[PDB]
Formats: structure tokens, C-alpha cells, sequence
């Protein structure tokens, strides 16, 4: 294989390969990330969808 | 044994503080009395309750060797028994001056 | 509009720079 | 918080405390029993 | 004392003017629990400086003074009547000394003892960071009291500004 | 009771292998200033000058980037138009607002009284406070106890089901290795930067003349 | 160095801070030529606000001068110089003249006694200098700081 | 002190009944008291160009301030209390003139050659200050004893 001088710098950047942690890892935080983003993305649409009307928030084309 | 001994501690600190609430109900007129325990303001009472509070966990300003003499162990015995009866006397008598103020 | 944020100035550096890095990486290596 | 606002809060909840909470625990205990 | 509870990442043991290199043991534990009850309530001194501002008690304090006429802040202090004050400080100072209607075995949890003891700083940080908070919520509001608009934040919780 | 038993617990495992073996560690950048760029960049060769000339250039381009750093913040922030509130000088009736933002403009405003206050707090600090050790690494001036952000080998960060991450000078962002190297590059950036404001100001006025 | 003079019984070696604890005998020994002279000059300053107020001495009048600290602005600047090194002829140099040459009686109990009294009642006049500075100079700027005279005792 | 223009210059007696052990404390006082004549004739110079911008006391700005003699008076007393304590920490404690970077590692023989003229500059400066502040005097009081009314002569 060809060495060059980027392929020197970026050498350690793809050296991991097959790391894992072992067992579960992180999960269960990646978990919690997930359903916050699914609340999240519920929220936003219903606000969109007016099926939540907020306090003085109007979904409808605004000036300036 | 344990809980006598505050009870000792106790009975004794309540005939105390009622020898001084006696005199300290006579100098003032020769807001008054518990009638005035409104008109000074709470932020003095909180200043003066834990000034109180200091010598009475800590000892603080009460627990000067000035004001414990070395007497003899008679001598001790017979006003020993003293503090008590002045004592016992010294809060009966609080009790009917709280109760000579207009209450049921 | 021309002259708003710094002019030609900003795309020549830039253009400059990225020319300038890969010449200085084109060489091989030992 | 709108009536709209308090109604979806009020469903999250009792979506989680009513269908994920009591199924997960169903299949914890048919699954540590079998 | 380098080995005890309360040593914590960002500084580590924390002691720049020396009140625990020549103290003794007695001294040390008067010091943690007094840290830990100073912690205590000054945790619930923020407490009760946001909770009166929604949410009052129904009811008359006095039979002169009802619970809504009582400014928040130290400016409470004056318009409770004072005999309501005292008896106030004799409970929760029974409380203190004895542990009447405060030491029940409802809270006590049986922890272990890496989690009950981790817990036990985490008590000690929120304590901790609570009577710093205590002295900017005094400091701002008995300022305001004197004069009013000193700082120029007219509020009295200046932070959480949706209570108003 | 020593209040860190809870720390090995919640440090997460050693990362491994997928097949479930051990995991094998498997260059030429050793030196704090030595980037994969230009390597080791010394056209002058300082470094065949000797190890006490080259040790003195390792803490001068560190102590030349960190005043360059400070001084391309000041007047970034200063030429935006952010001050202070208050007044400079009382006596002087000199306002913060009232300063230019400029590098030459905020030299002359500046009276010489209080500029004298700036230069005997760095010669403090350079004289007695902080002051290098040749026992210490190049830079570490700061002595122990004046509360300062350090990162050792294996220092402890935290994610958020409260797990804790041992992190080793080499890696990514959160090293020892990456915070100085970055310390060096920005202070070399910063130092030709402070210099080009220096002298667009001088020629137009405007220390960051293209822009604005 | 709880076995020293000063270690007195309503505190017992106060020391909160620990400013004496891990130092070596010479500092304390500075430490404690600094609280006597520290004290002395405090013990001399109160009186020092007294007696010009019923005495006064005989370019500038020696009768006009505040006893206040309006003082240091009436003398010249000058004039105070010279007296700050005449007390520096006998603070560094112990050449006294004010005292002559000075032999001190040394009774042997009465000696840890009488020191220990210099310092008590230097300590107390040091807390006493700062009261008395408080009130004289808060009052040339605001006249009328819940008080007027400048010596709180009415025998003036 | 002994220079190769003159000799042991002591014409009073001040060296033979004097021991060798307070004699350090002399060379101290010379030592010293050509430092502060030394500064004192730039002290003397630089205040003619240059002032500082701001006022030394409420009331007393720093440039109505007369360079001579005068400034000793138009400064106030308190203001001069500050000034001559904090000249006394670095005086008897050396509280900012201890720093080790002002004590150089020379070997010895530009050592002691580096004493030899820093007393010897100091020493005609104490003379030069002695005209300096004599002029000075000799016209505060009244003006135009000599043909010149400057305080710097060039
Ligand atoms: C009054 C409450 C109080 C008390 C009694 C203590 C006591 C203790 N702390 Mg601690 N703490 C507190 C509040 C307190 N702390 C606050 C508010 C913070 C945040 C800054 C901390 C942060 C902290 C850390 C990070 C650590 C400690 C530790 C300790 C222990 C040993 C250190 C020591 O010698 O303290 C003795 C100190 C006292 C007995 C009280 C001194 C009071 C000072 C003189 C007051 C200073 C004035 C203050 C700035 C407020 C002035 C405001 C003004 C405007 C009026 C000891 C149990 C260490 C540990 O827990 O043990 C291993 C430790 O690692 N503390
Ligand atoms: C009768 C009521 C009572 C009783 C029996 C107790 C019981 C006890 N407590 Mg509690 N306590 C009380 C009232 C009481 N407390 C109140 C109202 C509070 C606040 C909610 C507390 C909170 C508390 C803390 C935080 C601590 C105690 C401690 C103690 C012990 C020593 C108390 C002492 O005498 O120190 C006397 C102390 C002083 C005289 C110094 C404090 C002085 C303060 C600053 C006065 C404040 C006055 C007021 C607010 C005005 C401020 C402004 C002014 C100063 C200018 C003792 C076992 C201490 C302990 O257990 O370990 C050491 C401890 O640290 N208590
Ligand atoms: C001002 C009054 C006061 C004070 C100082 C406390 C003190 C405390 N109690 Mg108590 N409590 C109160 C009112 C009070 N409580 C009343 C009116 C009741 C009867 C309804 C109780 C019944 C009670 C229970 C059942 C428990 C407490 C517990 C507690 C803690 C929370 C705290 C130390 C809890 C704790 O866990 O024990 C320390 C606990 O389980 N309290
Ligand atoms: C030493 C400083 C430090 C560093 C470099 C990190 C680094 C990280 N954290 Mg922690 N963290 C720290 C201290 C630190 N943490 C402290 C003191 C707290 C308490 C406020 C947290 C609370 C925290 C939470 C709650 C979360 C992180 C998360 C993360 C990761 C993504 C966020 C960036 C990253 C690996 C996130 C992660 O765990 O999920 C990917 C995440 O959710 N951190
Ligand atoms: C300049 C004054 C001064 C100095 C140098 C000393 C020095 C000494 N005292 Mg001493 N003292 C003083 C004034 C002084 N004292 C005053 C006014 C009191 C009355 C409260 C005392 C009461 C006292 C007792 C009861 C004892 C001592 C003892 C000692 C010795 C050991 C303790 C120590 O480490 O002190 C070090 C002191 C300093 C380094 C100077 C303190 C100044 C601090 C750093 C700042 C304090 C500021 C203060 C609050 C004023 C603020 C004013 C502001 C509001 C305007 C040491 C010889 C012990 C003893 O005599 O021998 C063993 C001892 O038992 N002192
Ligand atoms: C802390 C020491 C101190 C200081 C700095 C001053 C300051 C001053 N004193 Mg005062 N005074 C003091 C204590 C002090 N006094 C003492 C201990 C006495 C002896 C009882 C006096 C007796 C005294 C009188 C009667 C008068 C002054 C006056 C003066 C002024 C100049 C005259 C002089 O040389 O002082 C003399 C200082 C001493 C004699 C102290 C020597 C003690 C030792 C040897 C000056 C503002 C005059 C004044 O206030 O305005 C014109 C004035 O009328 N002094
Ligand atoms: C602040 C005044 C002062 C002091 C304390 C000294 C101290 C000393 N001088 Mg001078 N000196 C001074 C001013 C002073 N000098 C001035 C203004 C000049 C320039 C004319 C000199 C020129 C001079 C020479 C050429 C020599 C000394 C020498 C000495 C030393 C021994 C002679 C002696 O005891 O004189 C005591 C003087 C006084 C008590 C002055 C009273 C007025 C002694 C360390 C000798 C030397 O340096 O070491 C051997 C020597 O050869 N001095
Ligand atoms: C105005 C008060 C004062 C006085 C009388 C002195 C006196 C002195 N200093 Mg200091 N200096 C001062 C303020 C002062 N310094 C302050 C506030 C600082 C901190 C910025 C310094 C920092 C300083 C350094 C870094 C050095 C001196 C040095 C000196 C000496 C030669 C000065 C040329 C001289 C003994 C030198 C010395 O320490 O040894 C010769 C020297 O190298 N001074
Ligand atoms: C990276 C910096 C890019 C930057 O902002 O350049 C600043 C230049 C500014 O580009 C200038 O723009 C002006 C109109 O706004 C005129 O067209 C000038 O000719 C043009 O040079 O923007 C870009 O190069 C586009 C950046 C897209 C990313
Ligand atoms: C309150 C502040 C203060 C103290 C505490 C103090 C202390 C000492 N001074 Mg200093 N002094 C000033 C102020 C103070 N001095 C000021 C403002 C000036 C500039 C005008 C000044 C100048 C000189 C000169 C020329 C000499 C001198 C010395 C000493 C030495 C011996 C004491 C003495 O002899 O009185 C002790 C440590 C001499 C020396 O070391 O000789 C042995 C010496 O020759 N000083």
C-alpha cells in the first residue's frame, strides 16, 4: 500500500478498528436521547399540526 | 439514670430563667410586659434568641470560673437544695404573673 | 455589495491556502 | 400551559404509565417466572 | 482531614485558611454537621423564596394578619407578628435538639454503602452551593428593601423571570 | 470515610475487542508544537543551539502566544464596541464608553497611571508569582492551589446516567496533548494576528480593515 | 506557643485563623514586638485625643490645629517629616531621648504580671483606636453621623 | 570604597576609633544614601517633560505641582505618610525589592568591580543632589539669589 504525507496525518483516525465497549456500553443514556427526540419531534409536529396551540404562538405566515 | 439527669437539668433551668423573669418584670416600670413582646420587632428577637442560645449550648459568656466558687462540699450540699426551693418558687410565681393578663 | 465582508479577500486567502496545503502534501514521504 | 399543552403533557404520561410502564413489567415478571 | 466526605473533583480537598489542620476530631464533626444542617436549610431558604411566589397558604397566619398581605423576602419578618416569630423558632429548635416529629425511620433508606455515601456528598454539594445562593438572595433583596431598585433588578427572585 | 469509592464503580470498562479478546494499542509527533503539518518545523535549527537555548524557546513562543492570545481578544472585543460598565477613571473623568476600541486609540486613552497597575501585575506575576520552574514543564507557571483548570492522565469526565471516562493524554479534544498543542497553535495564530492588526491599523485605521 | 505570655483565660490563645501555628521563633517574636508596639501606640494614640482638647502647646499656630483628623492637613507636610523619623531615631535605632536611657524595674512575679498587662491593656486600646478613628473620620466628611462631639465622654 | 584617584580618604578621624564590626553599618548608610540622591537627580530631571495624568490628592492635581522643593508641601501629609511606609516595608522588610531576578550571577571579578562604581556613582550624586536641592533653597525662599532661575541647569 501507498504511503503519503495526509495518509500519515490521518493514520490514527482510522486505527480503531473493531474497539467496541464491552457489554451495554452506553445504551441505556443513548436510550433517553431517543425518546426525548421522539417527544421532541411529536411536539414540533403537533405544533405544526395546531393539535398544540401555544401561548402566543400562531402557525401562520408572519410579517418582518 | 439518663433520663433523670435531664430532668435535673432541665427543672433546674426552668427555676433559673423564672428568677430572672420576676426581677425583669419589676425594673422596667420601677411597652411593658407581654403585651410588648409584639412591638419590638422579630429581627431583635432573632438576634437576642440565639445571642441566648450561644451560652445556653455553648457557653459562651457562661461559663467564666469567676462565678464558680470553691465553697466546701458541705457548704455546697445545703444551697444545693436552696436552688431548688427558690427555684420551684421563682416559676410559680411567672405562672400567675402570665395569668393576671386578661385571659380566660 | 461588493466589499461586504472583506471583498475578494477572504476567497483569494482561502483559495490560496487550500492550493498551498496540498502542494506542501503532494510530496511523497522519506 | 394551554389546555391543548396540559392535554398532550397529560397523554405522554399516561401513555408511559398506562401501555410502556405495565407492559414492561408484564413481560419482566413472564419473563423471569418461564 | 483529606480522607473524609466532601472532597470533590473541581478543587479536592478545600481548605485555603488551614480551620482543619490543627483541629481535632470533636471539632471536625461539629463542623460537618454544622455544614450539613447550615446546607440544610439554607437548601430550603431558596426553597421558600420562589414557593410564595405562586403559591400562598389559605388561611390567616394572625388573627390580624392574613397570608397574602405578607411581603416575600425579609420584609416578612416585620409584618408577622413578633410573638408568632418565637414560637416558631421553639418548634423547629425542638425538632433540632430532641427530634420530635423529625427523626422517623420513613426517611432512613437502606442504601449501599458506596450509593448511601455518594448521596451523602451529593448532599453536601447542593448544601453547599445553596448557602452561596442564599447570600446573593439576601444580599439582593434586604438591598431592595432599603432602597428600592439599588441593583436595578426590580424582582425579587431575579432569575426566573416566567413568576412574573 | 474517603468520599470516592463511588468513582470505580461508576468508571466504565476497558474497551475491547467485538470478537471479545483484548484490544491491541498498535509517530513522528512527540513534542507539544510538533502537529502533523509541518512536523517539526525549525528552519533556524534553535533546536542544535543547545537544550538550555532550546528550553528558553519553548517557554518564549509559549508566553509570546499566551499575551497574543489575550491581546486578539481585547481588541476584538473592544473594536466591537463591548466595554465595561462604569467608569475608567473617576478622577480623570474617563468613561469605558468613551475609550476607543482601536489598539492605538485605547493606548493613548488609557492614562499611564493605570497602565503602570497593568504592568506591575505582570511584573508580579512574572517576578514572583508565577514563575518557572526548570523542574516543571515549559508554560507551567500557575503554582498549586490557585485553582487551575489542569488535565492529567486519566482525569475523570462524567456522561450523563452519571458513568465516569477516564481520559488519557492522547485522546481526541480531551487529552493533555491536544489542550497544549492547541494552546501553541492558537498562540502562534494569535501571534501573527496580533501583529497584522497592529500594522492594518497602522496603514488604515481599522485593525481588521478587510472586515467592516 | 500556648505557653507564652498573653494566654489569658476568658479566650485561652485565641488563634481562629492559626496565624501562629507552623511558624518559627523568630516570627513570633516579630509577631509579638508588633503587638506591643502595635498596642503602645494605640494605648498612646486615645490619649492622645484627650489632652489637646484642654491643653495645648505654645509656621503654623499650635492652638488652631482640629484634634481631629483634620490635623494632618493643617501642619505642613513637611513639618510632619521630620517628627516621623525622630520616632524612627528611637523605633529602629533605640536611641531614646524621650525617656533619657530608662532602667526597668524587674520584679520576678511581678514581671509576667506587669507584661501581660502592657498587652491586655494595649490589645483593648487597639480596638479602642478603631473606634475612635470611625467616628472622627466619618464625621469631617458627613457632619452629623448620628453624633457630633468628638469625644463620646461629656467632661469636655 | 578606595579608588585610584585618591587614597583611604578619611580626613576626620572617622576610621581609627570606630571598630570593624558596626563598620558595615556605615557602608550601608553610604550605600544607600547615594541610592536615593541617585534617584533623586532623575527624580529631579523628569519631572520637567513628563507628569503623571491624574491628581495626586482630591483637589491636587499632578501638574500645578512645583518640581522643587515645594512639591514637599503641596503634596498633603497623610498622602505622605502612604508614600514613606510603603518606602519603609521595602526599606527594613524588603518586601519588593527581595526579587532574585535583580540579583545577577556575575563572577566574582566584575563582581566586586560592579560594587566599586555603584557606590562611586552614588557618591557624587549625593553632592550633585547637595546643589540640587540647595538651589532649590536658596530660591523658594526668595527668587533671583543667583543669575540663573532654573531648577536643571541644561
Ligand atoms: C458555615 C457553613 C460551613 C461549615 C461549618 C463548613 C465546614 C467544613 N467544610 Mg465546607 N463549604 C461551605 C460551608 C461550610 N463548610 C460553603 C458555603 C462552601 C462553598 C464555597 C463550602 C465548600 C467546601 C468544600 C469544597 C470542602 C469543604 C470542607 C469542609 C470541612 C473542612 C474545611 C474546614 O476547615 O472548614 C471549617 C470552616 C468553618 C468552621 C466555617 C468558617 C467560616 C468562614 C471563616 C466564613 C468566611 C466568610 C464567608 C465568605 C461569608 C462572608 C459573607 C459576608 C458578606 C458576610 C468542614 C467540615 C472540605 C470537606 O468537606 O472535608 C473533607 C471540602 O473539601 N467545604
Ligand atoms: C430554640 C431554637 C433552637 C434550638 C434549641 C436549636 C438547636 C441547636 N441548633 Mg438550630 N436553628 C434554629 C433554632 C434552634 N436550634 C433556627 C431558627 C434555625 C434556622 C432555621 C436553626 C438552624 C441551625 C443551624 C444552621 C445550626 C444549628 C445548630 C444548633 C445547635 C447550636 C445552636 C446555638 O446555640 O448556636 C448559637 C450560634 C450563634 C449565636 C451564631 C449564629 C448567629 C446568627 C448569624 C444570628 C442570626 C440573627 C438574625 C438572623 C439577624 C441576622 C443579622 C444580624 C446578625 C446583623 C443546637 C443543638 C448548629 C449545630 O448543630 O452545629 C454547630 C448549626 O450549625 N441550628
Ligand atoms: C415545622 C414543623 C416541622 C419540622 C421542623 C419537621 C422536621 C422534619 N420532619 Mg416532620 N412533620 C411535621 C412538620 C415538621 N417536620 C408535621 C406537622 C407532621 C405531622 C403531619 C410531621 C410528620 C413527619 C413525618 C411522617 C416525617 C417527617 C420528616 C421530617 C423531615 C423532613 C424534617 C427533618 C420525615 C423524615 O424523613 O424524617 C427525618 C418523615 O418521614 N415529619
Ligand atoms: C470534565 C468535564 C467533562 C467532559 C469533557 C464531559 C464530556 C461529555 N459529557 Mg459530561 N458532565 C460533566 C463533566 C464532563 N463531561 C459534569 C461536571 C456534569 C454535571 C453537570 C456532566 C453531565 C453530563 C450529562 C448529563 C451528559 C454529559 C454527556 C457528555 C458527552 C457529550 C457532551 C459533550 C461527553 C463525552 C452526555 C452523555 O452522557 O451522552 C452522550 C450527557 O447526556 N455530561
Ligand atoms: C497588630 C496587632 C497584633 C499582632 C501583630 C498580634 C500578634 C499576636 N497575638 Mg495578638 N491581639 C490584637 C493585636 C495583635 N496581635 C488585638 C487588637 C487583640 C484583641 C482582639 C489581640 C488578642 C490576642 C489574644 C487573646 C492572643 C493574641 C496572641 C498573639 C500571638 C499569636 C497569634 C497570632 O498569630 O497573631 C497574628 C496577628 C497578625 C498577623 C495581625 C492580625 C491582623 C489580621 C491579619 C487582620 C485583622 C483585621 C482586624 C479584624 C481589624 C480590621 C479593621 C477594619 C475593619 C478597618 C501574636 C504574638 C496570643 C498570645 O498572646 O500569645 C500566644 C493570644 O492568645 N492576640
Ligand atoms: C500616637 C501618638 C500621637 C500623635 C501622632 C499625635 C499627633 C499630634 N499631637 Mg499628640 N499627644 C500624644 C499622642 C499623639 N499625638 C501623647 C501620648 C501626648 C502626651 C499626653 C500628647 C500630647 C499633645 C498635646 C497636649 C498636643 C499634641 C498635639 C499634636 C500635634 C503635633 C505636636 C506633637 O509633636 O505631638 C506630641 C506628641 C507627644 C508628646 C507624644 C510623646 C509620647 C512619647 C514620648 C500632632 C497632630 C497638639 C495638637 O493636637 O494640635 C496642635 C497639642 O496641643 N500632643
Ligand atoms: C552618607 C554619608 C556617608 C557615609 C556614612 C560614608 C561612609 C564611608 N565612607 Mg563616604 N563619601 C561620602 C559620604 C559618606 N560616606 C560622600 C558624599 C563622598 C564624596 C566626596 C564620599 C567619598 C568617600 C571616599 C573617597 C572614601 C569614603 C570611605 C568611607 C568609609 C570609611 C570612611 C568613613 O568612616 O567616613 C565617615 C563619614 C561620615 C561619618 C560623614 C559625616 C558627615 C565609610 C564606609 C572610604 C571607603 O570607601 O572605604 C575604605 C574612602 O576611601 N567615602
Ligand atoms: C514604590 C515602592 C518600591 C520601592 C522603594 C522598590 C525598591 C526596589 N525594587 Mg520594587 N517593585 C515595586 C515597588 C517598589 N520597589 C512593586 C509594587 C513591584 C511589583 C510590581 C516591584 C517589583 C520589583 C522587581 C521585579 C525588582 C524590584 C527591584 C527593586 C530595587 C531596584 C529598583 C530599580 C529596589 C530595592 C529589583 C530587586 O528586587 O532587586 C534588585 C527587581 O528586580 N522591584
Ligand atoms: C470561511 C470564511 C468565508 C467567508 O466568510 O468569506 C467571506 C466571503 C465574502 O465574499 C464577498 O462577498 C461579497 C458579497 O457579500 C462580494 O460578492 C465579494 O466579491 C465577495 O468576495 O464569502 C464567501 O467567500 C462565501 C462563504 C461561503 C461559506
Ligand atoms: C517609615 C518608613 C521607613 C522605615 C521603617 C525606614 C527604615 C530604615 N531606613 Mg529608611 N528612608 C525612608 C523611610 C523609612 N526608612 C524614606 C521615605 C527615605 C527616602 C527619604 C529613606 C531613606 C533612607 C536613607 C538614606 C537611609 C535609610 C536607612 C534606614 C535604616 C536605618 C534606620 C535609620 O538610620 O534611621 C532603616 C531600616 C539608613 C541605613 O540603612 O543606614 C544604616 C540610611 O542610610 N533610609
Amino acid at each position: 500500500a501507498l504511503r503519503t504525507r495526509l495518509g500519515e496525518i490521518l493514520r490514527p483516525l482510522n486505527a480503531e478498528y473493531g474497539k467496541v465497549a464491552p457489554g451495554w456500553g452506553t445504551t441505556s443514556v443513548m436510550g433517553v436521547f431517543m425518546a426525548l427526540f421522539l417527544v421532541f419531534l411529536v411536539i414540533i409536529l403537533q405544533i405544526y399540526n395546531s393539535s398544540i396551540i401555544l401561548e402566543n404562538v400562531d402557525v401562520d405566515w408572519v410579517t418582518v | 439514670e439518663e433520663t433523670f439527669a435531664q430532668y435535673r437539668t432541665a427543672e433546674l433551668k426552668h427555676g433559673r430563667v423564672a428568677q430572672l423573669c420576676v426581677i425583669g418584670y419589676i425594673v422596667p416600670e420601677i411597652p411593658n410586659g407581654v403585651a410588648a413582646i409584639n412591638a419590638i420587632p422579630a429581627l431583635g428577637w432573632f438576634q437576642m434568641v440565639f445571642l441566648i442560645g450561644a451560652v445556653d449550648y455553648w457557653g459562651f459568656l457562661g461559663d467564666f470560673e469567676a462565678g464558680k466558687p470553691d465553697l466546701a462540699p458541705e457548704e455546697l450540699e445545703k444551697r444545693k437544695l436552696q436552688e431548688l426551693q427558690h427555684g420551684r418558687l421563682a416559676m410559680l410565681a411567672v405562672l400567675e404573673l402570665l395569668r393576671h393578663d386578661s385571659q380566660n | 455589495n461588493a466589499g461586504d465582508f472583506g471583498g475578494y479577500t477572504i476567497p483569494i486567502i482561502g483559495l490560496g491556502l487550500i492550493g498551498a496545503t496540498i502542494a506542501l502534501l503532494a510530496g511523497p514521504v522519506d | 400551559m394551554t389546555p391543548s399543552l396540559s392535554a398532550f403533557l397529560s397523554s405522554v404520561i399516561l401513555a408511559v404509565v398506562i401501555i410502556v410502564i405495565p407492559i414492561g413489567a408484564a413481560l419482566v415478571f413472564v419473563s423471569t417466572s418461564d | 482531614y483529606e480522607n473524609e466526605l466532601g472532597v470533590i473533583e473541581p478543587t479536592g480537598f478545600f481548605d485555603p485558611l488551614g480551620l482543619s489542620a490543627n483541629i481535632d476530631e470533636e471539632t471536625f464533626a461539629q463542623y460537618r454537621t454544622a455544614e450539613l444542617k447550615h446546607g440544610r436549610v439554607a437548601q430550603l431558604c431558596v426553597i421558600g423564596y420562589v414557593v410564595p411566589e405562586i403559591y400562598r397558604f389559605p388561611g390567616e397566619i394572625a388573627p390580624g394578619v392574613a397570608f397574602a398581605d405578607i411581603p416575600n423576602g425579609v420584609a416578612a419578618i416585620n409584618a408577622i407578628p413578633s410573638l408568632g416569630w418565637l414560637q416558631m423558632i421553639f418548634f423547629i429548635g425542638a425538632v433540632d435538639y430532641w427530634g420530635v416529629l423529625g427523626d422517623f425511620d420513613i426517611g432512613k433508606p437502606k442504601l449501599d454503602p458506596d450509593e448511601l455515601e455518594k448521596r451523602q456528598v451529593q448532599e453536601l454539594q447542593h448544601g453547599r452551593l445553596a448557602m452561596i445562593a442564599t447570600l446573593e438572595l439576601l444580599r439582593h433583596d434586604s438591598q431592595n428593601l432599603v432602597t428600592p431598585g439599588f441593583d436595578g433588578l426590580d424582582t425579587l427572585i431575579t432569575g426566573l423571570p416566567f413568576l412574573y | 470515610a474517603k468520599g470516592r469509592g463511588w468513582l470505580q464503580k461508576a468508571r466504565i470498562a476497558d474497551e475491547i475487542d467485538v470478537t471479545g479478546s483484548q484490544y491491541v494499542n498498535v509517530p513522528q509527533y512527540d513534542e507539544i508544537g510538533v502537529l502533523p503539518p509541518l512536523g517539526r518545523w525549525d528552519p533556524l535549527n534553535i533546536k542544535g543551539q543547545g537544550e538550555a537555548r532550546y528550553r528558553r524557546f519553548v517557554e518564549m513562543e509559549i508566553k509570546h502566544g499566551r499575551m497574543a492570545m489575550a491581546a486578539v481578544l481585547g481588541v476584538l472585543t473592544t473594536y466591537s464596541g463591548i466595554r465595561f460598565p462604569g467608569y475608567l477613571s473617576k478622577t480623570l473623568d474617563l468613561k469605558f464608553e468613551d475609550v476607543p476600541g482601536t489598539m492605538i486609540g485605547s493606548w493613548a486613552t488609557v492614562p499611564v497611571t493605570g497602565w503602570i497597575q497593568i504592568v506591575l501585575f505582570v511584573v508580579l506575576l512574572e517576578a514572583s508569582w508565577w514563575k518557572q520552574d526548570p523542574a516543571k514543564a515549559p508554560g507551567d507557571v500557575v503554582p498549586e492551589g490557585v485553582w487551575w483548570a489542569r488535565y492529567p492522565d486519566g482525569y475523570s469526565i462524567f456522561l450523563g446516567d452519571g458513568s465516569v471516562k477516564t481520559v488519557a493524554e492522547d485522546e481526541l479534544f480531551l487529552g493533555k496533548t491536544w489542550k497544549l498543542n492547541a494552546e501553541r497553535n492558537n498562540g502562534r495564530a494569535a501571534m501573527m494576528g496580533i501583529t497584522g492588526m497592529y500594522v492594518h491599523e497602522l496603514l488604515t485605521g481599522n485593525p481588521v480593515y478587510p472586515l467592516g
